[PDB]
């Protein structure tokens, strides 16, 4: 229950070893602009906006796309695969390079790389170049920002009230409600209506969730604006490829905060994949042990990438080997392999503490590709706004 | 690809503006209104307003404010519309010809910026060197007026403070100097800035910010000799003036929030206060004559003045005479009666000035004869709640005061009577209970009756279903809904094979810990030989936000899901089916077996009952964010919507379409800049019963406006697009506003010319056109045109 | 200490090829 870890620790990828030539800069092109971005082969990754991607790349070709990228713009694409066997996208995210590090370790020339989600795209065109690397030409989507729902019909009289500035948070909230939505009177709708469509009340509802994972305050760690947290609260929801594509492809961050908190109140139950109907743990589970929340991306040492969501208990899970710190996520803690007891799928590992003064002293972390979110009692699937 | 035509029927009636000045002449005393798209010029005689001229503007009014400039006779008027039209404009007679002709105009929208939170802001310097604009955060936009600026440039000055709450030019300033209230992380403060012109800069104000009031939204700049601005809030009323600083908390205030001012007096002594109920308060700052200092202020008085109609703006005339501008009910004179008990109130009314706004929702009833169709609003809000009877002569206006909000309205042909959703507002009693604030129409009804449960000072909302005769208008029931009960929805119809009409009531349960609604009942009340009685109730796990009639049946909308229930012989409603959608089903309409479902952000849906299957099958859909006020089906294959920045919009379907992803798709044909926020569509018409227009959908919105949208041919519409481009190159714009860019489908991160509609405002000003304008226009045929444009008419 | 057969995907260690062979072929 209580977190004696630094959970600023595995945010940085500290396993990806010694410091790497960090850059400050970023670039952004314009909204419904067409770019022609190289494509990295073997990233089998739907990135998220602000989300961080961890890569070891190994291939001399890949190797020498990033040397460029550092040099050039430091911008990748990161296709969403629809079918990723026949390697068909309609859709994508932009990543830039904040960090990379060369080695020539033994006799292989290996750069470790983290980069950023920064923008969503429509790809228009690929084309596999005659030196076997992609490229993709891509339209930046533009983010929908709509005003507050009270503008269009506002009376000018009470545009003086619309800035609010110990004391009990119902009635906080109760007076937030009737003077934003005083004007709804003028509409035929409630001020309730108009509150599940209101940015600063829908991610107050989703703080209320995230409080209940994280023992952390929403002043510093959650972004103010609602794209930021939109984007933020979608990077560490736990749901399958088909669910987050739909989420992604969610223009308005109105629509996306909506959309996340009734996933996050449906789906209380994760099973594996391939059984569909094997529970390995629950919501009230999910913990998080890094700043960014329950969930982030990180690299093993072939870099194969995983989503990684923390949890204190799962069931249905069988240990492969003996515990090992080599290259662990989550440093001061040894990882052994787990399997899906039914059908012996890999699902995540069991984190076990290397000193008695740790805690959590065990904990699991669970690879998102072999989960599957579920809605339990009498209903199947869907995902509204 | 539609050809729809759009027509104003009656024009905005809600004031949101008012100001008093010389602006016709120099010795007459002006009123000018706002009324959105409306300017009204009257001379405030002896008597009361004397009307003189009345212009219509192709943008929303913003910023109306008189100003006499160096050596001009009279003032002038700066107007700013809502697409950011900034305009001088000079009324000039010349004998008989009036002409409000357009002195400098230019659009002052900036490529870049985020539109501020509390709105447009626009003040005139107290010597007329510059107007102050605040449009976007971050920045002041300075127009300098000189004579030379006929295309009216500005330059904006960096803002570090981002929040500004009010602005207001102080009087008696060496420098142009700005006053306003601002709120940070630490709080609220007053500021001050001097406007170097040369410099095109803020330098530093003559005095400090302080942290003033947590509610400090109103600046007042008082004139001399005084000096200095007064600051409102909540609780209480400040004066600064630097050194000199003054404060009150009168207790008087702490019912409702001041949202209005005027001054009286020009020295500044006295000022009219409104708050957000009705009451009205004299300000008075108490100039005490000391014997070397004969020019002291010692205190600050607020004097209850007594009730008026809910003002957005207030302005003192002459004689005791104050306009009271309303949004929410009728606007009134009143008569501010010199030291008068009237048992307590001092405000006598004189006039009083109709208002349709907000118009929530209406329907139309043939009642006497058949013929001509009347019109049935839920008009105001509050105490200025009220049903409109609107019928064509102009329209001839009834008024049915409810004293209470109306909410929803149906007509009943069979018991003789409307069905109208009501709420009113009661305060918790610290003894315990809930007290009303008025007798209103759901307390003063001949019979009532209270449902029956199946489950502080704090304001509570009273939910009510009220039956009113269609003669009388008198409320000859009332029935209250259950504690926490939000009433939404109501129907009047026959349902199954029962004879009998009933009222359905659709509700919600809503309580403050809950967001979303997981309770609500659908009740059929049937009201007969006197009395209404409870014949079925259905208890469901959300809110039925909408329902209709759909072919004998009840369709029904419960948050997500959309459910089609059957009337059994038992007389109870039998779930047929359901349909779980992506979208909360906010808004129902049906056509024939097809239903249109839509939510708050314009996702459209469009399902088919299938009778030999029993379910819903989705037919299309579209997905464009944007907030959505209300939507209509204009024909089997049209859809008619209103959606963000007072635009209207048409959808399409095209079952025709070579591909299944095609024909599952909706084609936005039309878009629309209206100008007015629409809250109800309705399918009817007000005019008696081979034609050139097809259907009749009347329209209510915020502002009180009524219009009128109709479909046309391909050859019809070709021929008034052509007219309209023809009509504006000899239309003279007040503002010297190009019409086009006017009705352009306007949101801040897009502006598209408008398709598929007509202008029929625009089209019908043909007939006021002189002889040989008329003879420009047709030009490729005259009197032919007229007869055109006649049939046109007739529609309204 | 056997396990010289390591699943360069999750890191399963097998003590023999043929195990190891069938655990990576259960991955996608
Ligand atoms: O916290 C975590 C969770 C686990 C995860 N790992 C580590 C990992 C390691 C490997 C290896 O092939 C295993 C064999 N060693 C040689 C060797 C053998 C014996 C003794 C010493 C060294 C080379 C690397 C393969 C996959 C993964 C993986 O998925 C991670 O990176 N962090
Ligand atoms: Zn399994
Ligand atoms: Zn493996």
């Amino acid at each position: 229950n209580i977190i004696n870890f630094d959970t600023s620790l595995p945010t940085s990828h500290t396993y990806l070893g010694a410091d790497m030539e960090e850059f400050h800069g970023r670039t952004l092109h314009d909204d419904d602009s067409c770019q022609v971005i190289p494509v990295l082969p073997q990233v089998m990754m739907i990135l998220i906006p602000g989300q961080t991607l961890p890569l070891q790349l190994f291939h001399p070709q890949e190797v020498s796309m990033v040397r460029n990228l550092i040099q050039k713009d430091r911008t990748f694409a990161v296709l969403a695969y629809s079918n990723v066997q026949e390697r068909e996208a309609q859709f994508g995210t932009t990543a830039e390079i904040y960090a990379y590090r060369e080695e020539q370790d033994f006799g292989i020339e290996i750069v470790k790389v983290k980069a950023i989600g920064r923008q969503r795209f429509k790809v228009l065109e690929l084309r596999t170049q005659s030196d076997g690397i992609q490229q993709a030409k891509v339209q930046i989507l533009p983010e929908c920002v709509l005003p507050s729902t009270m503008s269009a019909v506002q009376l000018e009289s009470l545009n003086k009230c619309q800035i609010f500035p110990d004391q009990c948070s119902y009635k906080w909230w109760q007076k937030y409600q009737k003077r934003k939505f005083h004007c709804a009177n003028l509409t035929s709708w409630p001020r309730w209506l108009y509150s599940l469509y209101d940015a600063e009340t829908l991610m107050d509802r989703i703080k209320k969730q995230l409080r209940e994972w994280d023992e952390n305050l929403k002043d510093d760690s959650l972004p103010s604006n609602p794209i930021d947290f939109s984007y933020r609260v979608a990077a560490c929801l736990p749901i399958d490829d088909v669910l987050r594509i739909q989420l992604l492809k969610i223009g308005s961050a109105i629509q996306r905060l909506r959309c996340e908190l009734d996933i996050m109140n449906k789906c209380t139950s994760l099973c594996c994949k391939q059984c569909q109907e094997t529970e390995i743990t629950t919501k009230n589970e999910i913990f998080s042990l890094s700043l960014c929340g329950p969930m982030a991306a990180y690299v093993n040492p072939h870099g194969y990438v995983h989503e990684t969501l923390t949890v204190y208990k799962a069931c249905n899970l069988n240990l492969i080997g003996r515990p090992s710190t080599e290259h662990s996520w989550f440093p001061g803690y040894a990882w052994t392999v787990a399997q899906c007891k039914i059908c012996a799928s890999h699902i995540g590992w069991k984190f076990t503490a290397t000193k008695k003064d740790m805690s959590p002293q065990k904990f699991w972390g669970l690879t998102r590709s072999a989960l599957l979110p579920t809605i339990p009692d009498t209903e199947d699937e869907i995902s509204p706004d | 690809m539609s050809y729809n035509y759009v027509v104003t029927a009656q024009k905005p009636t809600a004031v949101n503006g008012c100001v008093t000045g010389h602006f016709t002449s120099a010795e007459d005393l002006n009123l000018l209104i706002a009324k959105n798209t409306r300017l009204e010029i009257y001379v405030v005689t002896a008597e009361g307003l004397r009307p003189v001229k009345e212009v219509g503007m192709y943008g929303k009014i913003a910023v109306m404010e008189l100003f006499r400039p160096k050596g001009e006779s009279k003032d002038l008027l700066f107007i700013l519309t809502a697409k950011y039209n900034a305009c001088i404009l000079e009324y000039k007679q010349s004998g008989e010809s009036i002409d409000i002709i357009t002195r400098a105009h230019g659009n002052v929208q900036d490529r870049i910026g985020r539109p501020s939170e509390t709105g447009i802001i626009g003040i005139i310097d107290p010597e007329c060197r510059m107007i102050g604009l605040r449009l976007y955060d971050g920045l002041f936009k300075v127009i300098p007026l000189d004579r030379d600026n006929k295309e009216l440039k500005a330059f904006n000055i960096r803002l570090e403070e981002l929040h500004v709450i009010d602005v207001k030019f102080l009087y008696g300033c060496q420098a142009p100097t700005i006053c306003f209230v601002y709120q940070d992380p630490q709080g609220r403060h007053v500021k001050t800035y001097e406007v170097s012109l040369r410099e095109k800069e803020f330098n530093k104000g003559p005095w400090k910010q302080e942290n003033v009031e947590a509610e400090a939204s109103m600046v007042i700049a008082v004139p001399e000799p005084f000096g200095g601005a007064i600051i409102i809030g909540q609780e209480s009323i400040t004066y600064h003036n630097g050194d000199k600083y003054l404060a009150i908390a009168p207790p008087i205030i702490k019912q409702s929030t001041i949202v209005c001012h005027n001054r009286v007096d020009p020295n500044g002594s006295r000022y009219l206060l409104g708050d957000m109920e009705g009451r009205l308060f004299m300000l008075l700052l108490e100039k005490e004559e000391q014997m070397d200092g004969t020019v002291t202020l010692k205190d600050l008085r607020v004097e209850l003045l007594g009730e008026t109609s809910i003002a957005e703006c207030l302005t003192y005339l002459d004689n005791g005479v104050v306009f009271v501008g309303s949004r929410l009910g009728d606007s009134q004179l009143v008569k501010l009666n010199v030291d008068s008990n009237e048992q307590g109130s001092y405000v006598v009314a004189m006039e009083t000035f109709t208002n349709l706004g907000p118009i929530v929702d209406m329907c139309v009833v043939d009642l006497e004869r058949q013929g001509q169709g009347q019109l049935v609003t839920c008009s105001g809000a509050f105490k200025e709640g009220s049903l409109r009877i609107i019928r064509n002569g102009k329209l001839h206006i009834r008024t049915v005061p409810l004293y209470e909000s109306p909410r929803k309205i149906c007509y009943q042909e069979v018991s003789q009577c409307f069905g109208v959703l009501s709420s009113r507002i009661e305060v918790q009693d610290t003894s315990g209970g809930t007290t009303a604030l008025r007798p209103s129409a759901s307390t003063q009804a001949l019979s009532s009756s209270v449902s029956s449960s199946k489950l502080f000072g704090e304001e509570v909302e009273v939910h009510n279903l009220l039956i009113i005769d269609q003669h009388t208008f008198e409320v000859l029931h009332a029935h209250q809904f259950l504690q926490n009960e939000y009433a939404l929805s109501l129907v009047s119809c026959k349902l199954g094979k029962d004879p009998n009409t009933y009222f359905i009531v659709g509700t919600a349960m809503v309580y403050p810990e809950e967001a979303e609604p997981k309770q609500g009942r659908i009740v059929v009340f049937q009201y007969s030989d006197g009395k209404l009685q409870t014949v079925a109730e259905k208890e469901v796990k959300g809110a039925v936000y909408s329902m209709v009639e759909f072919n004998g049946k009840l369709l029904a909308s419960i948050n997500s899901t959309v459910r089609l229930y059957e009337w059994t012989t038992e007389k109870e409603l039998r779930t047929e089916c359901n349909h779980y959608n992506n979208i909360m089903a906010l808004y129902l309409k049906t056509k024939g077996d097809f239903i249109l479902v839509g939510d708050l952000m314009r996702s459209v849906l469009l399902l088919a009952y299938k009778p030999m299957e029993g379910n819903f099958e989705e037919i299309a859909r579209d997905f464009n964010p944007n907030w959505m006020s209300a939507v209509e089906i204009l024909d089997d294959d049209n859809f008619l919507g209103a959606e963000n920045a007072f635009n209207l919009f048409v959808c399409q379907k095209d079952s025709a379409a070579t591909t299944d992803e095609e024909r599952q798709h909706l084609q936005e044909v039309g878009l629309f800049h209206l100008g007015e926020f629409v809250n109800v569509f309705c399918h009817g018409s007000l005019v008696m019963q081979s034609t050139p227009t097809q259907g009749s959908v009347l329209f209510g919105t915020v502002n009180g406006m009524i219009g009128l949208v109709t479909s046309l041919s391909e050859s019809w519409y070709n021929l008034l697009l052509d007219m309209q481009n023809r009509l504006n190159k000899v239309i003279k714009s007040v503002g010297k506003i190009e019409h086009s860019f006017w009705r352009s489908f306007h949101t801040e991160r897009k502006t598209e010319p408008a398709t598929g509609f007509i202008d029929g405002d625009l089209i019908e000003s043909f007939l006021d056109i002189s002889r040989p304008k008329m003879q420009e226009v047709v030009a490729n045929t005259a009197d032919d045109l007229i007869k055109v444009v006649e049939e046109l008419t007739r529609i309204h | 200490g056997e396990r010289p057969f390591h699943c360069n995907q999750c890191g399963a260690s097998f003590t023999q090829k043929g195990n190891l062979l069938r655990h990576i072929k259960l991955h996608s």
